RNA sequence: CGAAGGGAGGCGCGGCCCUUCCAAGGCUAAAUACGCCCCGGGACCGAUAGCGGACCAAGUAGCGCGAGCGAACGGUGAAAA
RNA sequence: GGCGGGCCUGAGGCGGCGGGGGCGACGGGCGGAACUUAAGCAUAUCAGUACGCCCCGGAGGAGAAACCAACCGGGAUUCCCC
């Protein structure tokens, strides 16, 4: 029944899993392990869907021999210097990035900057949104005339919902075996 | 070994036979006190020599005249005795863009 | 020369000379044996060119 | 002796050769996501109580050189001013 | 012999990835060696800057 | 921009969050294998300060050196002769476990050149470090003017003979000018070249 | 010997089948002067293996 | 244990200058070396010499469990007449 | 809770292409002696040698200065003369 010796892989990510609840994550870390929530996920992630750019087929007919429409723009690089440059108006972020030291600044510096930021769920979803497997990020930078009060909505709620300020203060990291 | 390294330039030379075997290459003093009122061959023309007589790097190496980036002037008169180099160098050379047969290739140091 | 084989002073009790010797015992790696090495090999180190001012 | 004597040196005129904030930003919000390494908060302690030589004590042992130590003695003295 | 490899050589002529018998000679270092395509292939930076100063002929007096 | 950031990160590797990140790794490192493929560099921006592109052809494999002082494989202990060549533990590797990891990898795949290395975690026990190694004969890689020296057959197995940058460090070669006048073409080749006797036709 | 392996046999076979003399017509044909083959072998006084 | 502007200037340390360079990533021709093998030359050796081995069958015959050791033997005459 | 997808980490199979082993030199990386010299012998010398192992190539390695210097300064490497 549940006694079975499971491949060495599978028990070396359950066990990972284990001790990331039993250590004492560090706050700016924890702030990955607390994403946004889900009813607000999907609100972004509708949103975003009506941006987005060409898709795998659209650019396969768009190769064959034949605007700027606002697509939201997607990866580190580009993504800090709009950051910096001010031009984003929301960043989002994906709750796991296999090396986290690619991302753990980024809440920093979005705060420091005033572009509002949101950690979501899986980067597989965030790719599916840019056409791409996956990504660490995307970010809104203009928004359309008729979808900006969608998007003041959503703006609103992340800040209802992130506290840069609380979860740089959190240290949430481990839990006790029995506490199940 | 004599023989062979003579082979060799003369095959190079027959290779590109206007131009001549060696390029041009700057006076320079030879170093410590020994030797400093003598002056020798040296590298290249440092790139404040280059601008004396009007040439870029590019343009000056494509004319057979070597370029040392790394070599800094040192001296006032350094740069003066160099741009005259290149000055009595660019009389002497002729660019060709049957006359080539009747060029003769210059043999050994440019200037010497 | 003389010095590929393998040989060996047989001692100093077989009423032997102390030569060095080979399996069979056959005289090698000297001047005054056959198939031996030169006592002093030429050599090419030589100088074969003098000098002339 | 380094040098040769001449006292008429210069006979000729010498070319003589004349001499990022966003590098700081970075360290900004880096510095707000890491903190201070251990060694660094020992002699932000220091530098609030035991003194000086203590503190240049302990980095020129942690960091190796006395140029670096009395840097760091000196960059950590702004937060420990602040303890 | 002939007939059967000429033909088949034939068959296979004109195919990706054609028999090993009937691929030409070469060496193993040969076979395993750059084409001179792609050894004499330089960025494009590089070869921006030959053709802003090509080769010349020039004669020194 | 982003690059900057994480190298800035890394310069603070005894910080509270990246001690978690590294005792997370090196937890996970320790249960795995001594050579292992990894999809993907752990470290993206020292991988790509090294080379590493994310094309075809590129691979990344940790290898894991164990931490130590080296005993020389003498029966006994026993190094019989004069006695300054007697002592077997405490001796010192000649090559970094920098070194030791890339060469660990070019026997382990002798069909990959190796390009350069990168320290990747420790614990007292072992040290990993991330090899980045290059196929040689895929398609990208060789009509790449970028790497395509690595095909070359020239750069076959360089870690076997000292090429890659930790045997080069290995070697003397990371120092130039005095202190490495005796070590330029080779520390062997100088001493030859040295201890040569001209013996000119005209001597 | 009389138990052995295909392959021990067919050496011995090669060894017993080369065990032969110059034939007079090649001693004729090479005007060879050496008759003797000096590769000959005799179970008595030799040891192959 | 661990930096940030750092390195070097052939006596360590602490200070102050000066001169000179950019480490901890990568590529590169040429001149340079050299056996097997082919070519040519020699104040070289001349069959106990010269390679161990000039000889139709030499690393051969032979020897040693094995690793390995390892020979000897040139010439009729102009013509086999 | 159980059923699908995405991502991420693995697992087996199939295709295409590569690796392996050889050469008494030259070349690169390592491990590494002792006889010997010191009229003895421990540091030293032999010798950063013999040998063992690994890895290329027609050459290899080295290479475009975190260089040398101290000058009325040179200017990547390799090689030769001193």
């Amino acid at each position: 029944t549940p006694f079975v010796r499971w491949p060495r892989q599978v028990r070396i990510q359950r066990q990972k899993a284990v001790l990331q609840r039993r250590l004492k994550v560090p706050p700016t870390v924890n702030q990955f392990m607390n994403p946004i929530s889900r009813n607000l996920t999907n609100e972004i992630f509708n949103l975003a869907r009506k941006y987005s750019p060409e898709s795998k087929e659209e650019h396969k007919a768009r190769l064959l021999q034949i605007s700027d429409k606002l697509v939201i723009a997607s990866g580190i690089r580009r993504i800090t210097s709009l950051v910096e440059s001010k031009r984003a108006k929301l960043v989002l972020i994906a709750n796991d990035v296999d090396p986290l030291e690619l991302v753990l600044w980024l809440p920093t510096l979005c705060h420091k900057m005033g572009v509002p930021y949101a950690i979501v769920r899986t980067k597989g979803d965030l790719g599916k949104l840019v056409h791409l497997k996956k990504t660490t990020s995307v970010c809104f930078t203009d928004v359309n005339p008729e979808d900006k009060p969608t998007f003041d909505k959503i703006l609103a709620a992340v800040a209802h919902e992130v506290d840069y300020a609380k979860a740089m203060k959190t240290y949430g990291g481990g839990v006790r075996r029995e506490d199940e | 070994r004599k023989i062979r390294r003579r082979q060799t330039r003369l095959q190079k030379a027959k290779a590109i036979f206007p131009c001549p075997l060696q390029k041009l290459r700057p006076s320079v003093t030879r170093c410590s006190q020994k030797f400093n009122l003598t002056q020798r061959i040296g590298r290249g023309f440092t790139l404040r020599e280059l601008q004396g007589v009007g040439l870029s790097a590019g343009k000056a190496r494509q004319i057979g005249i070597a370029v040392d980036p790394r070599r800094k002037n040192k001296s006032e008169e350094s740069v003066a005795r160099n741009v005259a180099r290149l000055k009595e160098y660019l009389s002497k050379v002729t660019i060709f863009s049957e006359e080539i047969q009747q060029a003769i290739q210059h043999q050994g140091v440019v200037m010497p | 020369a003389g010095v590929q084989c393998t040989a060996h002073s047989w001692g100093p009790g077989r009423a032997v000379a102390r030569l060095p010797r080979k399996h069979g015992g056959i005289g090698a790696y000297a001047n005054f044996a056959r198939g031996g090495h030169m006592a002093h090999p030429t050599t090419v180190i030589r100088r074969w060119c003098r000098k002339v001012n | 002796p380094g040098k040769v004597f001449n006292l008429k040196k210069g006979g000729a005129v010498v070319r003589i050769v004349r001499k990022k904030p966003h590098q700081e930003f970075v360290k900004s919000i880096i510095q707000e996501c890491t903190g201070m390494a251990p060694y660094e908060m020992h002699i932000i302690e220091l530098l609030r109580m035991n003194k000086d030589r203590h503190a240049l004590r302990y980095a020129k042992k942690r960091l190796g050189n006395i140029k670096r130590a009395k840097a760091k003695r000196d960059q950590l003295s702004v937060y420990a001013r602040n303890i | 012999n002939q007939k059967a490899r000429d033909e088949a050589r034939a068959a296979f002529e004109g195919a990706e990835h054609i028999p090993k018998t009937f691929r030409p000679r070469l060496t193993h270092a040969m076979r395993c060696q750059l084409t001179e395509k792609q050894k004499r292939l330089l960025p494009s930076k590089l070869m921006k800057r030959k053709l802003q100063f090509p080769k010349l002929k020039y004669a020194v007096k | 921009g982003a690059y900057k950031y994480v190298q800035e990160l890394w310069r603070k590797k005894q910080s509270e969050a990246l001690h978690y990140l590294f005792r997370l790794r090196t937890w996970e490192y320790r249960q795995l294998n001594a050579i292992k493929r990894c999809s993907h560099p752990t470290r993206p921006e020292k991988a790509r300060r090294l080379g590493y592109k994310a094309k075809r052809g590129y691979v990344v494999y940790r290898v894991r050196v164990r931490r130590g002082g080296r005993k020389r494989q003498c029966v006994h202990g026993i190094s019989y002769g004069k006695p300054r060549n007697i002592g077997i533990v405490g001796l010192k590797p000649s090559r970094s476990l920098r070194a030791l990891a890339e060469q660990k990898v070019g026997r382990r795949l002798p069909s990959l050149r190796v390009l350069n290395s990168y320290w990747v975690a420790q614990d007292g026990s072992y040290k990993w470090y991330e090899v980045i190694l290059i196929d040689p004969f895929h398609p990208w890689i060789r009509n790449d003017p970028k790497i395509n020296w690595i095909c070359n057959p020239v750069m076959k197995r360089r870690e076997c003979r000292g090429l890659t940058s930790a045997g080069r460090k290995a070697r003397g070669l990371h120092n130039k000018g005095i202190g490495a006048m005796k070590l330029r073409p080779s520390k062997r080749a100088a001493w030859k070249r040295n201890h040569t006797r001209s013996l000119r036709r005209y001597r | 010997t009389a138990n052995k392996t295909l392959s021990r046999k067919l050496r011995l076979a090669k060894k017993t089948k080369t065990n032969k003399n110059i034939p007079r017509w090649v001693i004729a044909k090479d005007h060879l002067k050496k008759t003797w083959n000096y590769k000959r072998h005799h179970w008595r006084r030799s040891h192959l293996k």
